């Protein structure tokens, strides 16, 4: 039940696209983006757990 | 580079109290300075010298 980091895509050659996924990105660093300035902050402190 | 090396020290430099931005420095160069100056104004300048 822990927070969603992104994983990434090694370098590989072009046209070579089968391996799915269902899930959306992590959607709210731009949210976050808006958000630090909609609460109208300027310095602050965040948090993240052990895994 | 990938970020997960340098994330204990942001913990504990920010546990000095301190005040501290994070920025990336993209893969070309000179487009990088395209998207400074062109939005830099005197006071980005001023914060950007400091």
């Amino acid at each position: 039940g822990s927070p969603r980091t992104a994983c990434h895509l090694n370098p590989s050659p072009d046209g070579e696209a089968y391996t799915l996924a269902s899930r959306p990105p992590v959607r709210l660093n731009d949210v976050m983006l808006r958000l630090v300035t909609e609460l109208r902050w300027q310095k602050f402190v965040m948090f993240y757990d052990s895994e | 580079y990938d970020i997960r090396g340098l994330q204990s020290f942001l913990d504990q430099a920010s546990r000095l109290g301190l005040d501290v931005s994070l920025q990336k420095v993209d893969k070309n160069i000179s487009h990088v300075f395209t998207s400074l100056f062109t939005t830099m104004k005197t006071e980005e300048l001023n914060r950007y010298r400091d």
